[PDB]
RNA sequence: GCUCGCCGGAAGACCAAGGGUUCCUGUCCAACGUUAAUCGGGGCAGGGUGAGUCGACCCCUAAGGCGAGGCCGAAAGGCGUAGUCGAUGGGAAACAGGUUAAUAUUCCUGUACUUGGUGUUACUGCGAAGGGGGGACGGAGAAGGCUAUGUUGGCCGGGCGACGGUUGUCCCGGUUUAAGCGUGUAGGCUGGUUUUCCAGGCAAAUCCGGAAAAUCAAGGCUGAGGCGUGAUGACGAGGCACUACGGUGCUGAAGCAACAAAUGCCCUGCUUCCAGGAAAAGCCUCUAAGCAUCAGGUAACAUCAAAUCGUACCCCAAACCGACACAGGUGGUCAGGUAGAGAAUACCAAGGCGCUUGAGAGAACUCGGGUGAAGGAACUAGGCAAAAUGGUGCCGUAACUUCGGGAGAAGGCACGCUGAUAUGUAGGUGAGGUCCCUCGCGGAUGGAGCUGAAAUCAGUCGAAGAUACCAGCUGGCUGCAACUGUUUAUUAAAAACACAGCACUGUGCAAACACGAAAGUGGACGUAUACGGUGUGACGCCUGCCCGGUGCCGGAAGGUUAAU
RNA sequence: AGGACCGAACCGACUAAUGUUGAAAAAUUAGCGGAUGACUUGUGGCUGGGGGUGAAAGGCCAAUCAAACCGGGAGAUAGCU
């Protein structure tokens, strides 16, 4: 049983995009944005837990940080991981 | 039997092979194959200790019974081999018990002979015994240099030893060098010479049949450079000078043998 | 025509990298000169 | 958007390696692009990489690395046992269709499969750090059965022609369907089953191996493909409509047969040869300690789990390696049509490009080519370079020879198209119909239909029929080297090096020798028919005289001679 | 059957031309040799400088080889410019 306090550190932010969008209202699937060292149980725990919604699947990919360039400074920006949720059917989620 | 190749293109005009129709034509025996992997002459520093040595045809390690120790147990010749380990050819035999073993090949050994070692063998070809036992004058072969070590002298393709005389705990060899060297009467020994006395008279016809067994071409001392070898150097031919191995020791008669632990064996030495 | 440099992250890895450098005593030596130096980054090692 | 040209065994498509957001959208032209630039692999911002089945991680080892103790070494350290890493090799499982601007065997739909826990029922000798089998292995060659795939016919939808003809032996397009499950076929291997005994497999074993005895010729293992099912589904040429002209939505006919055929599969097979062709684990089985009605094992069902990391994009290149958006270099996979023996070559399909300065003019001269009167090497160091020969079948072919060659020697004849033999032949493939059968993916007869060289006779066009691309110039004497190979990456490919063969010499195994202050290791798990060094270099005829000099081998009586 | 024959991929570089501040710090075009073997290639490993490796040219050892490269003795020495 993960912790509860590890479930309210899980989730980071709702990813938003046309993609996420499209796949919210066809596929029944959200997409978060989540820690980095999340395993796909972790996620599926949190959602089912905070937000009260029957969880089917979670697919997991990282996101490599581009490198970006601030004036004359060669920077990069930080890696991210990304959690597609996909909900149970019937379910509703703001 | 040998065999002369017709000369249908150069490489094969001069090849004399020499086929044995008695040979297994299958694969070798399973439990008693093992891994024989190459070293290229290089020793455990990496470094060349022995040149003209890499490449050629894999092979795998055959385990022969060179101890002999299976004794008063009869066994039967199930069939003879090829061995790429050696020049001689190599038989599989079973004994009563049904434990199957590798023995180099005896002259007159075919398919079905029965052979045995111990102190109370019957005296013919392919029987193992103490020489103490064997009557003098006997060629022999795969013949101990300690008791029970194993087989160490005269186990090439077609090689023997005869036993010339015996004075007490030691007996007199004159072994295939041409030399007579001393041994201890319990050193097992096996009747008879070894099979495949014509492997001798084969010729390899090109210089890729030597490549397949793992032997890379040799340099003459005279066509390299004053930096690699003594005998370097010239505008021509030039070899002034008495021949010498590549590190400076010379080679046209100058004796190399240091060991004055075994001398005490060594009757008179070779011809 | 074949240059010298044919890359290879694991022949890179093995023969320049931290393991191998700390896998010596003359590694370590290498390790403790550019550290005294400052370097940026120690090793090949990404 | 319409024409033109180029690649098409690549200049197309997908990966590994390497790169690391260069991928897609909006926006900008200061700097980068050898020119302009609204465009970009350029700047800025946003988006994009979804896995129980693909790959890595994991279990297992090769070469090799590190190496508890250990041996050796002034110190640092070297080697190495038990172990433990190290893929480039062994080990469990997923396919078809649709969708995004950018991902898809990952998302969705339909249909599966594998390995582990737990939990109920039924059955009962379980258990390895040990034993056996298996995994498990070479090169070449020859058929036979297939498939991917292609051609043709039939069927379905559309068309009746910008210019003579085109309702027909006409034209265009489509005719596609997987994993899995069942069947076990063409074909490959092996005689099966039961009982008794045993110095072997470090002990045991019912397993493997070895001896007998009885019984039955028919049992077992492996196996492409086909057929049925998966599939009343999907896809499908096109129609019916909107539209931001980008695309989106709805419906949907035929969806068969014959022939040719792989380098792919059966095939890790078969035949044959010497140069004699990894290891370990997963998997099956056997028992030793131990566990005694417990634990465990295998069968069904239910349930749970299969985590983590990679997934965009280039990948014969403008993104990798070459300082460049570089005429160079880069391993694996797919392999369509016609002609052709062919992955050569020419033109095309699917697909992708026109190589990031153009426009004129048509001087000398330079580069890459085409043609040439008369002569044909007179050029030149040299036929250097150009020019010429070039395919298949047949006739014919010399000296010399190690009898294999030389040899495609040289030299010559025929070659297109049409008809007849034969409205398509010999050959190949093979349906209905009949018969037998241990009955099925069976066998004999039988020839429909399809495909299809080669030859003879007659005729016909051009100067020319191997009409193009492709594709030996030939012969004579001779030096050197036997030959095929190798070599100075970047001015030398040769007569130089190497080579099989010959000879001498060292070496009796804890071998000589070599790398090592040493341990040790190679030689070699080889043993004088072997291994190392030196010289010579296939084969034929041979290798003659000299030990004075310098080496080497044998001898130790005498002279001389060190440390002590 | 063959270090057999003709000839693509692949490996190599014999002859000529161009290019020599090149498209290229050795390549392009037309020819050429091997093309089942002493072949060629991918991945990983081993041999270290008086050392390695060499079918042997003093060749090659990161565009550098009759003794690599980097740091140090080191501002070597220089009757020479």
């Amino acid at each position: 049983m993960i912790r509860e306090e590890r479930l309210l550190k899980v989730l980071r932010a709702p990813h938003v995009s046309e993609k996420a969008s499209t796949a919210m209202e066809k596929s029944n699937t959200i997409v978060l944005k989540v820690a980095k060292d999340a395993t796909k149980a972790e996620i599926k725990a949190a959602v089912q837990k905070l937000f009260e919604v029957e969880v089917e699947v979670v697919n997991t990919l990282v996101v490599k940080g581009k490198v970006k360039r601030h004036g004359q400074r060669i920077g990069r920006r930080s890696d991210w991981k990304k959690a597609y949720v996909t909900l149970k059917e019937g379910q509703n989620l703001d | 039997a040998v065999v002369k190749c017709k000369p249908t293109s150069p490489g094969r005009r001069h090849v004399v092979k020499v086929v044995n129709p008695e040979l297994h034509k299958g694969k070798p025996f399973a439990p008693l194959l093992e891994k024989n992997s190459k070293s290229g002459g290089r020793n455990n520093n990496g470094r060349i200790t022995t040149r003209h040595i890499g490449g050629g045809h894999k092979q795998a390690y055959r385990i022969v019974d060179f101890k002999r120790n299976k004794d008063g147990i009869p066994a039967v010749v199930e069939r003879l081999e090829y061995d790429p380990n050696r020049s001689a050819n190599i038989a599989l035999v079973l004994y009563k018990d049904g434990e199957r073993r590798y023995i180099l090949a005896p002259k007159g050994l075919k398919a079905g002979d029965q052979i045995q070692s111990g102190v109370d063998a019957a005296i013919k070809p392919g029987n193992t015994l103490p020489m103490r036992n064997i009557p003098v004058g006997s060629t022999v072969h795969n013949v101990e240099m300690k008791p029970g070590k194993g087989g160490q002298l005269a186990r090439s393709a077609g090689t023997y030893v005869q036993i010339v005389a015996r004075d007490g705990a030691y007996v007199t060899l004159r072994l295939r060098s041409g030399e007579m060297r001393k041994v201890e009467a319990d050193c097992r020994a096996t009747l008879g010479e070894v099979g495949n006395a014509e492997h001798m008279l084969r010729v390899l016809g090109k210089a890729g049949a030597a490549r397949w067994r793992g032997v890379r071409p040799t340099v003459r001392g005279t066509a390299m450079n004053p930096v690699d070898h003594p005998h370097g150097g010239g505008e021509g031919r030039n070899f002034g000078k008495h021949p010498v191995t590549p590190w400076g020791v010379q080679t046209k008669g100058k004796k190399t043998r240091s060991n004055k632990r075994t001398d005490k064996f060594i009757v008179r030495r070779r011809s | 025509m074949k240059r010298t440099f044919q890359p290879s992250v694991l022949k890179r890895n093995r023969s320049h990298g931290f393991r191998a450098r700390m896998a010596t005593k003359n590694g370590r030596q290498v390790l403790a000169r550019r550290r005294a130096k400052g370097r940026a980054r120690l090793t090949v090692s990404k």
